[PDB]
């Protein structure tokens, strides 16, 4: 039954929030940062690289103040807390693509208004 | 079922595994082929380790669909003096390359056409389509044509460009400044400065014209990392000037240490790439996988040299803003776009080449097992052993046609010893053995040996080699042919095998990629890719059972030879398998060789192929069978040249050819009980007139079909000498001169003082610390020093090879 | 998908570990027990933002172990099903093609992958080029799926991508 493509989720994980691939990546860095020093400690496991490169793979941008823009202007309509990140991470570049990829998007909003959303989205893409 | 059309279609049974079917050539592509094989395989690599040839073996191989046995073996004066066995293989391994880049091309030049027809239907390809294309000559430089194409026409599968426009020196001009080293194309200027331009495309993505500045440098960046002439220059920029950078990693500094491989190259700094070594650049690259290692590659400058063109010379500071700009966006693109996909590609070369030399290296090790020759069937027993603590020994009296006809155990102890030895010389006496080997395991193979000797001469002995027989011991096939016998047994049946001839008993062993992969051929085996090695090994395989030839009539009727006609040229696992079939079935044995095709249904190409490389024992065959025999077919002439042969014989005994009595057959069987008569004829006259006749030139397959005629299958193997002392030490001791490292740390235990200090060491080497160090000849002992029993590790200093003796150091100075 | 939840564990501790470093042990005995670690609740947990609160430590009569229950603040990872991610392909096989996303890695068949894709183990690299040849996907590329089924594999998590949606493949 637990299909993200209908917005169904578990009581525990509907409250949860939501984070950024670029998001998580400056908290895993800086993470990284606090345990690379304070010698005398455990090293990083191998679970703690393989987030890092997959997360710096897809970092639409490394600027920290970036960020709480780009989901400032997406909380400001009345988007579901799921479509936060899925939508703020793949960066569609027409909004045909983004309403196929996600079936949510499809008579949920205006094809403009979405389409605007989107243009705002990569011009916020270093 | 893929194996019935396989054995029954008329092609080589190994010409249909191979990925790339072979198809026929037009002597217009074929001339290609040959000029790209000879610059590409015959080629200086990047690591320190005549196309009219190339063209002759391409054409048989692909149109007459002789395997490369075939052309090396009977197409002599084609090749040679040129090629040989391993370089027709190795032709035919490139031909596969060929082929891929050829389909590669086909499929690109399809995808520019396309590409063409959509952009005529709306910058496009004028040249590009053929100059690239069609100048094609390394699947690297096709990757560089395409995922140019791909830059700019990928976008479509059915404005930043103004300013890299506007940046002078299109990408291509760029590309040919670097190929030339200087500024062929001059640079264009403008009537303003980058921002006034800027300000024109600084709109949505790009506001802050710096941001659209930064954009079109990234363009210009990319288009001119991805321009095929700036790939080409850059490529070869690598390929010689490369230094090699290493450090090793916080779990690499503490566990390499004088005994770690990579102890040598711990630390580079600017290590050409021309100067690395064989297999070097494998460690190094197997030591940056385990983590204990980083590398680099790079040139230091090389950016200095290349922004000298790309550039302006006036002062009027509206031209110094561009070409920083132009400055800066190659060196953007060298740093982040052309240095690391370089770096990549140099490295990738590197370790195929490392690769490469792994497999020649146990390439060559096969060879040299393969090429020892039997000795001089023969009755042979074979001793085999182990520890030996607690557990006997066993011999094997294996007959001459390799079948075991019995064997015997020899399991205070001086009595024991001495009853063993008298029921040991009670069975060599009884069946007296041509030659008796014994197994190498340790120390233990010289008493045994002596002891042996110490018997025979009141008939030789000799020390063998022990590796093949352990893996036949460990193997299934051993259980299966011998069920009742414990596995030390089936040592000794696979070294009396074994020095009977090597080939009969590598190839029944080594029936399986995992079986072979089993023996050492090298330390860095393990590592290269298993296709190739496999590849290499089973060509070493091909080429020393067609230099052999396999005798068809022991195979047969001694079933334990029958692995040897897969590797017969034109006659695979299936094809094998199906004639032994077929001989079984027909419950019929070759009396005769161009009965192949008579009652076996194996076409004209497999026929020609595989038949100059099977053996008929003619002189073996009695009874019923003496009704039928073709005293040819038991030599390596095939029946293409039996005609040639029957001049021969009839020419030098010279035979009146106007007597109806000159019966060719029976000229042979009399040269066949003369041979000698065969030296007065003049074989360079007799070939000049089978070329004037329109024959061929055929003067080094005549000298073949009489020197063969003077022996049939006269054997070209170095003889079964015994191993050298250096040989009994990397044997018994089972490490190499390399693994002798003078001044190596060793753990050994001290046994006791016979003046000095006796230590044996785990290799079962005697360990003897100098008196120098021991510093008591006559004084009192050496107990003060060390106690006796213990175990202590030190450092050799010197060697006793041909004693098993080895220096050691006391002083931790020496340690250091 | 990356998310932040409040998560709660309790930790027996050592009478030993008492003392001034008390409390720090606790942390240290903390960290070191629920990072990358994966559940059939909450999925894949990739490591400890911060401690909310040390719980009082409660001495278990009869044993000198007292548990100390600790709310932590960590990032957790829990793809659902029907989510579109990106990801990088590792190998390319007649098989089926391996992508990783992340912590966890997925396979597409070839039976997912609609017939423009085909194979190419002539060449030196498995790519799935089309018929022209201009499309060439092959290993090492950021192409995006869709997780079409998730499984827990031992405390391991193992989707299932596809490629039967158009705007799959390269941005």
């Amino acid at each position: 039954e637990e299909d993200a493509s209908q917005l169904i989720f578990p009581k525990e994980f509907e409250t949860a929030e939501t984070l950024l691939n670029s998001e998580v990546h400056m908290l895993l860095e800086h993470r990284k940062q606090q345990n690379e020093s304070a010698e005398d400690e455990q090293e990083l496991s191998e679970v703690f690289m393989k987030t890092l490169n997959y997360t710096a793979r897809f970092s639409r941008f490394k600027n920290r103040e970036t960020i709480a823009s780009v989901r400032s202007l997406l909380l400001q309509k009345k988007l579901h807390k799921f479509e936060l990140a899925c939508l703020a991470n793949l960066c569609p570049e027409t909004a045909e693509e983004s309403k196929a990829l996600i079936p949510s998007l499809e008579g949920r909003f205006e094809d403009e208004e979405l389409q605007q959303i989107l243009d705002d989205i990569q011009t916020k893409r270093s | 079922d893929q194996d019935n059309e396989i054995r029954a279609t008329d092609l080589p049974e190994r010409f249909q595994l191979r990925s790339i079917p072979v198809k026929g050539a037009e002597d217009d592509e074929l001339e290609e082929e040959a000029d790209w094989i000879y610059r590409n395989a015959f080629a200086t690599p990047t690591i320190s380790l005549t196309i009219q040839k190339i063209k002759e073996a391409l054409g048989f191989m692909r149109n007459q669909h002789f395997e490369v046995p075939f052309i090396a073996f009977y197409r002599k004066e084609y090749v040679e003096p040129e090629l040989h066995i391993n370089d027709l293989w190795r032709v035919w391994q490139w031909d596969e390359k060929w082929t891929q880049l050829r389909i590669r091309k086909e499929n690109l030049t399809r995808l520019f056409e396309k590409m063409q027809a959509y952009q005529y239907e709306q910058r496009a390809l004028d040249t590009t389509d053929m100059e690239r294309l069609k100048d094609v000559q390394s699947m690297d430089e096709l990757k560089d044509v395409y995922n140019h194409f791909l830059l700019y026409y990928g976008r479509d599968i059915p404005g930043l460009d103004g300013l890299a426009k506007k940046f002078g020196l299109t990408p291509e001009q760029f590309g040919e400044n670097l190929r030339d080293s200087y500024q062929r194309h001059e640079t264009e200027q403008f009537p303003a400065e980058p921002l006034e331009l800027a300000k024109d495309y600084v709109c949505s993505q790009f506001p802050t014209p710096e941001a659209v500045l930064e954009g079109a440098r990234y363009m210009v960046a990319l288009q001119i990392a991805r321009e095929p002439l700036v790939r080409q220059v850059l490529r070869q920029t690598f390929q010689e000037r490369a230094k090699l950078n290493i450090t090793p990693t916080k779990k690499g500094r503490k566990d390499v240490d004088e005994a770690h491989y990579a102890y040598s190259f711990k630390y580079l700094k600017n290590k050409p790439v021309k100067e690395l070594r064989d297999d070097q650049f494998l460690k190094i690259c197997l030591a940056e996988d385990e983590g204990l290692l980083t590398t680099d590659i790079s040139i230091d400058t090389y950016f200095e040299e290349i922004k000298q063109f790309y550039y302006r010379d006036e002062f009027s500071h509206q031209v110094q803003e561009w070409n920083r700009q132009r400055t800066m966006a190659i060196e953007r693109a060298l740093q982040q776009f052309l240095y690391v996909q370089m770096a990549k590609e140099l490295k990738n070369k590197l370790l195929a080449e490392a690769k490469e030399y792994v497999i020649k290296a146990c390439s060559r090790k096969l060879y040299n097992w393969l090429r020892v020759a039997p000795y001089r069937g023969i009755r042979v027993l074979g001793i085999a052993f182990s520890s030996a603590r607690d557990h006997p020994v066993f011999c094997a009296l294996v007959n001459g046609e390799g079948e075991v006809t019995d064997f015997l155990r020899l399991p205070e102890e001086r009595e024991k010893k001495a009853q063993d030895i008298e029921t040991l010389k009670k069975f060599l006496l009884n069946k007296k053995p041509h030659v008796v080997t014994v197994a190498g395991e340790n120390r233990d193979a010289q008493m045994l040996i002596e002891d042996v000797k110490r018997i025979v001469h009141e008939i030789g002995v000799e020390l063998v080699d022990n590796e093949l027989a352990i893996l036949y011991m460990n193997s299934k096939k051993s259980e299966a042919e011998f069920r009742d016998y414990p596995p030390v047994l089936r040592q000794a049946v696979s070294l009396a095998r074994r020095i009977q001839d090597p080939l009969i008993e590598f190839a029944q062993v080594c029936s399986s990629d995992e079986d072979i992969l089993c023996l050492k051929f090298h330390p860095l085996q393990e590592h290269v890719v298993k296709e190739e090695l496999l590849n290499a090994l089973y060509c070493e395989f091909i080429n020393r059972v067609n230099e052999v030839g396999v005798d068809v009539n022991r195979a047969i009727a001694h079933p334990y030879s029958q692995a040897l006609i897969q590797y017969v040229c034109g006659l695979g696992p299936r094809k094998g398998t199906h004639l032994l079939k077929i001989l079984k079935q027909n419950n019929t044995r070759l009396e005769s060789r161009t009965q192949l095709v008579t009652m076996c249904h194996m076409g004209p190409k497999v026929f020609m192929n595989c038949a100059g490389f099977l053996k008929i024992d003619t002189a073996s065959l009695g009874d019923s069978t003496d009704s039928y025999i073709e005293v040819l077919d038991g030599s390596r002439v095939h029946p293409e040249t039996y005609e040639w042969a029957r001049k021969m014989a009839v020419d030098a005994l010279e035979y009146d050819e106007s007597a109806e009595d000159a019966n060719p057959a029976g000229a042979l069987e009399e040269i066949l009980e003369n041979p000698e008569r065969l030296k007065d004829l003049d074989l360079d006259a007799f070939a000049e007139e089978l070329e004037r006749q329109g024959y061929g030139d055929k003067h080094i397959t005549l000298y073949d079909i009489r020197a063969e005629l003077s022996c049939r299958y006269k054997d070209l193997r170095t003889a079964y000498r015994s191993p050298n002392t250096e040989e009994i030490f990397n044997m018994l001791t089972k490490e190499t001169p390399e693994t002798f490292y003078i001044g190596k740390l060793i753990i050994c235990n001290v046994t006791g003082i016979a003046i000095g200090v006796k230590t044996r060491l785990d290799n079962g080497v005697t360990g003897f610390i100098p008196t120098k160090f021991l510093s008591d000849k006559v004084v009192k002992r050496p107990e003060e020093r060390v106690k006796v029993g213990m175990t202590v590790h030190c450092r050799i200093m010197k060697i006793d090879i041909e004693k098993f003796s080895a220096d050691l150091t006391c002083r931790t100075s020496d340690l250091m | 998908m990356f998310y932040h939840i409040s998560l709660e564990h309790e930790i027996l501790l050592h009478p030993r570990y008492f003392g001034p470093n008390l409390l720090n042990t606790v942390k240290q005995k903390l960290f070191t027990e629920v990072e990358g670690t994966c559940t059939g609740k909450y999925g894949f947990v990739i490591a400890v933002t911060t401690i909310d609160n040390i719980g009082a430590g409660v001495i278990q009569p009869g044993r000198g172990f007292v548990l100390y229950p600790v709310k932590y603040k960590a990032i957790v990872f829990r793809p659902f099903k029907g989510e579109v991610v990106d990801a990088v392909v590792t190998q390319v096989n007649k098989v089926g093609l391996f992508t990783e996303i992340g912590p966890m890695s997925c396979f597409i068949s070839r039976h997912s992958i609609p017939s423009e894709m085909e194979f190419d183990p002539n060449s030196n690299p498995p790519c799935y080029k089309t018929m022209d040849e201009d499309i060439v996907i092959q290993q090492d590329d950021e192409i995006r799926l869709k997780i079409v089924g998730t499984r827990v594999d031992k405390n391991d998590i193992f989707a299932i991508g596809s490629l039967m949606d158009d705007y799959l493949g390269l941005v």
